[PDB]
RNA sequence: AUUUUUUUUUUUUU
RNA sequence: AUUUUUUUUUUUUU
């Protein structure tokens, strides 16, 4: 109900099987991406094109283990509702270990060459989700939730044109010193 | 592939001129990789 | 030499069509279909080329040509959406591009008279039968292999079905600027039109967008000899050509 | 003809031709092949050597689509805004979604083709009028702000969106024109005059209208404050295409248009083919 | 047979320039003869 | 260098599998899968290679590993018969050949104990549970992605389900002559087996014949730490490799 | 990408990439190093040779801050 | 698994 | 539509 540090933490439950960790649409000028440094410069421009770079960092105990599957659904199909649906798209299986980050790029899967940064149905980008590949196993004498940290950036493939004014700020009266 | 001809400056000051143009410098590495040891892609990041 | 312009053979896959009273083949805008080159491409995914299983002749259902019959319209790739491996890749993929070879059959005798206008129209956007800002609903622009019978009735959410006004407000006589071919029963029994991929994008969704539409229109009415049955069959056989599919996923669901 | 080009006088129109008694007949054809044979007058009659003193330059599609045409007429006024809830309904400001299919005369010239790609040249003319009693003619300035999709839309005439730190805007005087160039801003490689498709696979989505022929939108206002009187400013937008490329020549439309982006035509419309005043054999 | 001298572009953008001019390409054959077998004039069209 | 034998990546199509506690990859009989060469080929039809749409990782349903759990068996290409474009070409064609990359997931903690035997068996002909000349019916050798749970009950027309006797009369210890790989929870969490096409014919029907069978067998029983849930998930992900399809027709109907 | 610039058509967007079964994993990273690894789509999927017909000129800070605004 | 695409020249039907 | 496969050498990641 109010903005928190907890808003950056994707909860991750232990001993769960075939469930879903997160899910969102890929309108990068709205939603979860709106206040992000990518998606605050994206709203300074009307058109965007290129590949996104999505990261996830696991912050559980070092004696814990998990396998997660991060999938991108290209546009045309709905948002996937089980793991087998998301398994048919652009996906990676992430083994959690000594290297704590997976980097799963969202590649440019589009017929038209440019997408509107404002959300548009014709130039929609698709869907993004994560699922349990096997489970989360916690070590003994550790209880509770562990967390994920999601990152987004742009590839060097990224394009951005037709500068506009953004919707993230406004004022009703001028400011005084 | 034409070239514009508007390269004649009419005033004596350098502040009076038009915009400088694109830098074509384009180095993201001082924000994306500000690390001391060079980190290859494909190699493990640690050890 | 000693061959004929009349006797033709088209072979595509495990399918072969022969004709012996053809006229020519029409190649749309003097251009054979091709695969998407790297210079025009935008999508980074490696495309799928299933060629033998999908670039083959599929025979649509037959249409009865009567004296009072107006004409038939078919949308591509919508007509080939339940046809084998091609229609399956059409739904399992988000993108796709295709060229076509269309071969329309209508044989008769030397006592018969009549003439058909077989025409391929790129981006044949249909008009609603109510006018104003009324749109045409999805299922009426996607009939499948059954096509649109233009001699049928007006129905709610559907297109107008006046064969004269071409379902878009332009007259039927000026429809010869599009790649066309006649079937004249005294001369012709088949028409061959080869279509490349015509779009303003390098590759497009094959379920929400029909690139071309095929119209078989009787210009001169059918005249059978005395005592003959007042009917001829018309058969349409379309083969995909240089077909690519990109962005495979879990089979999007279309209305109905 | 355009076959042979001479040196003394170039591009002959008809070649010199004589009597024929031959087994090759150029005038017998099959149009069931879908082709137009290039039959000249010298294949039927006896001709003389004439030249084309003509290049075919006004029928170039750069020239054909490249003159300024009125694409929109909108109206704003400069009155007291105190006590007005909706500034758009009171026409203190007015915006327009940019399209070239509202004047039917340019629309028919455009819809001779399926795909067109061009840079746009806009010329905006603003003329004022005071229909009520006034002591003077106001010296007014019009702002035309080019608003891309996804940009914040103005709610009031004095609203914060008119400052336009990113959106391009022009400030010009009433009675004058503002001329500016806008590049080709289609998402695809060409605009779509016609679209046999939908935005997505839905049973209730709209047919034909698309963002493939989306050209932005421009919003209008008067920068000046209110006077004692009310002054109506009429704004006419003129579009000139340039660097035009066009594809897929279509049949010309003869029935009248009813909407924007639709190919719909009115029910119970009049016949467009002229009926003969007589029979078929009548000149 | 004079030549115009207005070839100096004042702005930096290619959209800012004037009209392109006549193509002098002039190929009616892809609409008038879009056929697979070449069809001579004088010869019979069929067989 | 500085890389690992533990950290592996397999990329096939638009699918990518990473692992960080692997052991190796097993390549069956030291042979990578290939397409059918012209010298070995007999069928005259041009084959279809749909590679991007079909040679990609398909994830099967997950299996619960309990202490009393016996093992699971999967038949190929039968397990991938409803999986996207591959399963569609499997039914629309009369012939077909395929290699596979099989990746079996089972992660745990360092307090866990247990060991799985992942083995690929060519021509794993099953024994009936009644003996004599009783055969196994079609639906019990074609379960799909669900596979055969070997800890289930005896059912009429089905195979025997004793994990010791390998469902064919040979003991489980000598099953390591087949291409195999262990998953030991102290060492391993994945197993990779790459299968070529193993048949006595150049190309075969993919619906009436399973070329290989994949068995995941717990040798050492599962020991969770004290208070842990007595369960681990096992996931199987199979990708076709160098897949050809020949003799396209109108989708044969199989039982059920 | 912006790594290699060709002659026939310059500044490729994605290089052509095939299947990987390798011990080097470009997609496994530590962001505890404070760095963003330049991971391309060709490190995760199979790609095709595409070109950037784009220079990145409107996102220049001369252009970004260089239009008139009401202060 | 050091494979994928760009495209060259030769062979089978011209 | 004079296209299809067999396979060579070069380029992108070794």
């Amino acid at each position: 109900t109010k903005d928190e540090v907890n808003s950056y933490l994707i909860p991750l439950n232990a001993n769960r099987q075939n469930e879903q960790v997160f899910g969102t649409n890929l309108f990068i000028g709205d939603g979860v991406f709106k206040t992000t440094l990518l998606g605050e410069i994206v709203q300074y421009y009307t058109h965007w094109s290129g590949s996104l770079r999505f990261s996830l960092m696991y912050t559980g105990p070092a004696l814990s283990s998990a396998k997660l599957i991060l999938a991108y659904t290209p546009p045309g199909a709905r948002g996937p509702q089980d793991r087998r649906e998301a398994m048919l798209g652009t996906h990676v299986v992430w083994d959690i270990g000594l290297q704590s980050t997976i980097v799963m790029t969202i590649p440019w899967t589009s017929g038209v060459q440019f997408r509107y940064t404002d959300p548009d149905t014709y130039t929609s980008a698709g869907f993004l989700s994560c699922w349990y590949q096997t489970s989360l196993i916690l070590p003994p004498e550790t209880t509770g939730q562990v967390y994920l940290l999601s990152f987004i950036s742009a590839c060097p493939d990224f394009k951005l044109r037709l500068m506009k004014d953004t919707q993230t700020i406004s004022q009703t009266v001028a400011l005084t010193e | 592939s034409n070239q514009t001809f508007t390269y004649i400056n009419y005033y004596k000051d350098a502040a009076s001129t038009s915009s400088a143009g694109q830098s074509l410098s384009m180095d993201p590495s001082k924000f994306t990789e500000p690390v001391k040891d060079l980190m290859l892609k494909g190699a493990p990041a640690l050890n | 030499c000693g061959y004929s312009d009349r006797v033709q053979q088209i072979t595509l896959g495990n399918s072969t069509i022969t004709t012996q009273e053809a006229a020519n083949a029409v190649v749309c805008y003097a251009e054979w279909p091709e695969y998407l080159p790297d210079v025009d491409a935008s999508d980074v995914n490696k495309t799928s080329k299933p060629d033998t299983s999908v670039c083959r002749f599929y025979t649509l259902d037959s249409k009865t040509w009567t004296t009072g019959s107006k004409g038939w319209c078919w949308k591509l790739p919508d007509a080939l959406k339940d046809m084998g491996v091609f229609g399956q890749n059409m739904f399992f993929h988000s993108l796709g591009r295709s060229g076509y070879t269309v071969h329309v059959q209508c044989n008769a005798t030397k006592f018969h008279s009549g003439c058909l206008l077989v025409v391929v129209i790129p981006e044949h956007q249909l008009a609603s039968h109510e006018g104003g800002n009324v749109s045409v609903k999805y299922t009426f622009t996607h009939p499948g292999e059954r096509g649109i019978d233009l001699s049928s009735a007006n129905e709610v959410g559907g297109p107008v079905k006046d064969v004269l006004y071409n379902m878009n407000g332009t007259l039927l006589g000026n429809l010869l600027i599009f790649p066309h071919q006649f079937i004249n029963l005294r001369t012709n029994n088949t028409a061959t039109i080869v279509i490349p991929y015509i779009n303003s994008v390098p590759i497009d969704s094959m379920t929400r967008h029909n690139n071309v539409s095929l119209m078989v229109i009787p210009i001169a009415p059918l005249t059978v000899p005395t005592g003959a049955t007042p009917s001829l069959p018309i058969t349409v056989t379309i083969a995909p050509m240089c077909t690519e599919f990109s962005g495979i996923r879990s089979k999007s669901i279309v209305p109905q | 003809e355009e076959v042979i080009v001479e040196k003394t006088k170039q591009t002959v129109a008809s070649i010199s031709s004589g009597p024929k008694h031959t087994q090759k007949v150029p005038i017998l054809t099959a149009n069931e092949t879908g082709a137009t044979m290039p039959v000249l007058p010298s294949d039927s009659i006896e001709t003389r050597t004439t030249y084309m003193h003509f290049n075919g330059s006004e029928t170039d599609v750069e020239c054909f689509l490249g003159r300024a045409a009125c694409v929109h007429v909108t109206e704003i006024q400069n009155k007291d805004a105190t006590g007005i809830d909706n500034h758009r309904e009171a026409k203190l400001f007015n915006d327009w979604k940019i399209n070239l299919s509202s004047l039917v005369q340019l629309r028919k010239k455009l819809e001779l083709f399926t795909y067109v790609r061009f840079d746009s040249e806009y010329t905006i003319l603003a003329t004022a009028s005071q229909p009520d009693s006034a002591n003077y003619s106001s010296n007014l300035v019009v702002q035309a702000m080019y608003v891309p999709p996804g940009a914040p839309n103005p709610k009031e005439w004095d609203d914060y969106t008119w400052q336009s730190a990113s959106n391009p805007s022009v400030f010009f005087k009433v009675g004058d024109t503002s001329r500016f160039s806008v590049p080709y801003v289609g998402l695809a490689s060409a605009y779509n005059c016609f679209y046999d498709g939908y935005s997505h696979d839905d049973a209730e989505t709209q047919y034909g209208i698309t963002v493939l022929n989306h050209m932005g939108s421009m919003a209008f206002r008067i920068v000046n404050e209110h006077d004692e009187h009310k002054t109506l400013v009429k704004i006419r937008v003129y579009h000139r295409a340039k660097h035009v490329e066009a594809w897929i020549p279509r049949a010309p439309r003869a029935l009248p248009y009813t909407s924007i982006g639709r190919t719909n035509y009115p029910k119970n419309t009049e016949p467009v083919i002229k009926k003969r005043k007589g029979d078929i054999k009548s000149y």
